[PDB]
């Protein structure tokens, strides 16, 4: 008998409820998916036990967390009110970054590339660094997806001699900060 | 350090003075000979320069030597008269011209500054050793003329062999401290020397 | 002739007052630290022996310049030097030395000109002291110092609008990138509050991922202030505070400012102490917003020790303390966080303060601390459950650690003194893109005098070369002329020893 809101407050709706017992009454508790308004109708009402409210593994593939994981509520000789658990979304962008460490000169003679593993011949994206030695590529997916950041700078080797280097990230993760760094001599 | 390049100018273009003053310089006003040396000597090195360009090390040295020694006898056969002096007015000629060329005009541009480093008094020391290199070349020169016995030939041949021994020492130098490379320089140049004069006193017949 | 790159001291003037050094030219010999004159000569000292009676001796000896050789690590200097080098550097900036202070860079040559140099000045004696007398000759190039009458103090600042409606509290966080050391081109400044710009920096990238959705939307807006001009007695944030304030009448530095956050030195150390001019009102959003930061440091991170540090204003001070003074002085609420306790410690400035000196575990607990005392206060979760004994920041939002290393070190790759950051230059360029990337309504503020009465004037030729000439005395050259003269005495008798060798054969 609570409230499943979102961060802001906007009521998250759709989201699977149950209370699942400890000690003897593991075995008792039923599940209510929540409404519009986000008011839960939990019911079997059996006091001695504690109740635990926390997010079924099945039917919540959406959403990624709640932030109180599990409420403790004591079941006296009464109901229980005013339980409030916060959840998130699951957010799906990769929210690619990354410094480069160069010399000031060099760096509007560089365009970071984002070969895709299968195929280091068709770059799936060219963000050129121009005057800022911060890239920020266009939020990916994250699934598998073995990349790469070869520097493909436009400096040839007729005046100057570098090499540049390749990151890879495969992209499983939440984000990345590759940190190419070229050094050209002569 | 202006006053560092005047000491090295005392110690330099001094001793050509001493000479000019001591070896009887009104005989034949050698002023003009000396210049005529010169002009040869300059010659003589841009030809050596043309043939470094053209075309290891010891060829260039070589090149540079029978250059000299040609000069030099073009000019001592340039005048007639006693052979110390022919001796002198070769010589001299070709050791100012020495001191004109770039032991003088990197002594004017370094010194006289802040900086001091002992390269300046080294190329005064070589500069003054040069005088007397060139006084063998000139004995070498006279040996080759005044006619031509008792194995005079061959003791030519050795010195001319010996000649070069300038650039004998660098060789060996560079294969082998600076101031030590100069004492060696400055041996070696001496026993040449030593050498030439007993020719001379051999050859006084 | 050693030709290496020495940088100067401090050169800054506030208010009119000079401050710092004020001579850039040098021509005379290197005498290092002996019982000689040492007026108008050149004093050479290493930072391992760095003695503060020693360098006021030095000063108050009227020397030509001072030179400090550096140690070339500066990081594998002792720990205890290291400490009492921090502890010299207030005191040695706050004056009107007449005299210049380079600082350079150990050398091979270098060791040697000062070994050379420290045999000689300390030590038939005479003689041979002046046939041997290898003293050094250290002149430098440029002219003197000019005042750069026009440089113009940047200053970055982006926005995050809220939910809905138009009188939402606008929670400020500032952060002045910029650290000046006793030397401009050597105050790289790592722990001040470069560590800082950092934190702030993550949390605009954090909020940005909370802001960039609806259901995590909150309703109240952020305006962050990389500013520029900092330790300058934080002119960045005084015009800028000026500018919104009494200029225009739009912006949201006046509709419903709430706290104002500042952030400096927050790196390395294992503790918090959130700074206040004057102690929060009960019930206002500063003392909610300090009640939630007290809850995360008591019950999240326990091994952290947290207090409040009340500092009363004081306008007797040549700067104004924290960051936060500015803008209590002009009625606005703010209070500053750091990890130090008291504004007089010299842990700041800092040219001893290299990249290794704050630790990613302990920045990225402050930035934890903070981004969660913000979360909470922000999102009213206070009064909402949510048992402080689980945070927030677990996954999918954890505070990058990669990134905040790569911030630091792009952040330490550069000096980052206010008088070398141009109004163009790549430092600024790519702080206004890292912050265009997550914020929005990104620009760029300058100041640039006032043109009357200068509230600061920076000057130029920090960062010279020297030419390490190697030079002897007049009386070893006289010695080199006896010893000519008797070498041409000898010339002249050799041509008569000669002929009469001859004749004798
Ligand atoms: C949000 O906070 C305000 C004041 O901090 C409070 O009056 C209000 O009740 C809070 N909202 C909720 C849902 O608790």
């Amino acid at each position: 008998y609570g409230t499943v809101s979102s961060l802001n407050g906007e009521p998250e709706q759709g989201v699977a409820m149950e209370a699942v017992g400890q000690n003897d009454c593991s075995i008792y508790g039923e599940d209510t998916v929540t409404d519009e308004e986000g008011k839960f109708r939990l019911r079997g009402l059996l006091p001695g036990c504690v109740y635990h409210v926390q997010l079924k593994a099945e039917g919540n593939d959406h959403i990624e967390r709640a932030l109180p994981h599990h409420r403790v509520i004591e079941v006296g000789n009464n109901d229980i009110d005013d339980v409030n658990i916060i959840v998130f979304r699951q957010i799906n962008q990769f929210d690619l970054s990354g410094n480069v460490i160069t010399s000031s000169e060099y760096l509007p003679t560089l365009w970071v590339k984002l070969y895709k593993s299968e195929n280091l011949d068709n770059p799936i994206q060219t963000v050129s660094l121009g005057q800022s030695l911060f890239f920020h590529f266009p939020p990916l997916l994250r699934d598998g997806e073995n990349y790469v950041v070869l520097l493909d700078s436009t400096l040839p080797r007729s005046q100057y001699d570098y090499i540049l280097p390749q990151v890879s990230f495969t992209a499983v993760g939440y984000h990345k900060h590759i940190t190419l760094i070229f050094n050209p001599t002569r | 350090t202006l006053f560092h390049f005047g000491n090295c100018f005392a110690l330099a273009y001094f001793p050509y003075f001493i000479t000019y003053k001591c070896s009887g310089l009104s005989e034949y006003n050698a002023f003009w000979k000396c210049v005529q040396a010169g002009v040869t000597y300059l010659f003589v090195q841009l030809c050596k320069m043309l043939f470094l360009a053209t075309f290891i090390g010891e060829f260039m040295k070589a090149s540079v030597d029978v250059a000299d020694l040609i000069g030099l006898n073009l000019v001592m056969s340039r005048n007639a008269g006693k052979g110390e002096y022919k001796i002198m007015v070769a010589a001299l000629g070709w050791a100012t011209a020495e001191l004109i060329m770039s032991r003088c005009i990197p002594l004017w541009v370094g010194a006289r500054g802040i900086e001091f480093d002992w390269k300046y008094i080294q190329m005064s020391i070589d500069s003054n050793i040069s005088l007397v290199h060139y006084i063998v070349a000139s004995a070498q020169v006279w040996m080759i003329t005044r006619y031509d016995h008792t194995f005079r030939p061959a003791v030519l041949l050795l010195m001319f062999l010996s000649v070069y021994k300038a650039f004998v020492m660098e060789t060996f130098v560079h294969l082998c401290g600076s101031w030590a490379a100069l004492l060696a320089r400055a041996v070696v140049t001496g026993l040449l020397a030593l050498s030439t004069l007993a020719l001379y006193v051999a050859v006084v017949n | 002739a050693h030709e290496f790159t020495v940088y100067r001291m401090q050169q800054y003037d506030l208010q009119g007052q000079p401050y710092g050094t004020r001579n850039a030219v040098l021509n005379t010999e290197a005498r290092t630290m002996a019982a000689e004159v040492l007026s108008r000569r050149c004093v050479l000292m290493r930072l391992l022996d760095f003695s503060y009676e020693q360098y006021q001796k030095a000063l108050r000896q009227s020397a030509g310049a001072v030179v400090i050789i550096l140690p070339r690590a500066m990081a594998a200097v002792p720990q205890d030097v290291v400490r009492q080098f921090m502890e010299i550097e207030p005191e040695m900036l706050a004056m009107e030395t007449a005299v210049p202070v380079y600082f350079a860079v150990e050398d091979e040559a270098l060791l040697s000109i000062y070994k050379q140099t420290q045999a000689a000045s300390a030590s038939a004696e005479v003689l041979l002291r002046t046939a041997t007398a290898n003293g050094f000759q250290m002149v430098t190039s440029g002219v003197q110092s000019k005042a750069v009458s026009d440089w113009l103090i940047a200053s970055v600042e982006g926005r995050l609008t809220g939910l809905g409606g138009e009188d939402l509290p606008t929670i400020v966080i500032v952060a002045h990138y910029d650290a000046f050391g006793v030397a401009p081109w050597l105050s790289l400044g790592a722990d001040s509050n470069g560590s800082g710009v950092s934190v702030l920096l993550e949390l605009a990238r954090l909020f940005s991922r909370l802001y960039t959705y609806k259901r995590t939307h909150a309703a109240y807006n952020l305006l962050f202030f990389a500013s520029g001009g900092g330790k300058f007695n934080y002119q960045g944030t005084k015009r800028w505070l000026e500018d919104n304030l009494d200029h225009t009448d739009s912006s949201l530095l006046q509709d419903n400012v709430a706290f104002v956050l500042c952030l400096d030195t927050v790196g390395r150390g294992s503790s918090l102490h959130l700074h206040v001019s004057k102690p929060p009102r009960e019930g206002t959003l500063q003392h909610a917003f300090l009640r939630e930061l007290e809850t995360v440091a008591a019950h999240q991170f326990p091994e952290v020790r947290f207090s409040m540090v009340h500092k009363r204003i004081n306008l007797a001070e040549d700067v104004l303390a924290w960051e936060h003074e500015r803008f209590a002085i002009r009625r606005l609420p703010a209070f500053t966080l750091s990890h130090l306790e008291s504004h007089r410690d010299g842990q700041r400035s800092s040219i001893m303060d290299v990249r290794s000196r704050v630790d990613s575990k302990t920045l990225t607990r402050n930035t934890r601390i903070i981004a969660e005392a913000l979360t909470r206060v922000i999102y009213n979760l206070t009064e909402k459950g949510t048992p402080p004994d689980m945070p927030v920041f677990t996954e999918q939002m954890q505070i990058q650690q990669e990134q905040l290393d790569s911030v630091m070190d792009w952040l330490t790759n550069q000096p980052r003194a206010a008088q070398l950051v141009d109004k163009d230059s790549t430092f600024l360029s790519t702080l206004e893109h890292h912050l265009s990337r997550y914020l929005k309504d990104v620009k760029q503020h300058h100041v640039k005098a006032d043109k009357r009465d200068p509230e600061f004037v920076f000057y130029d030729q920090l960062k010279q070369v020297m030419n390490a000439y190697r030079v002897k005395p007049a009386v070893f050259d006289l010695l080199l002329a006896v010893g000519i003269a008797a070498y041409l005495g000898m010339a002249y008798v050799a041509v008569q020893h000669f002929s009469l060798l001859y004749k004798t054969v």
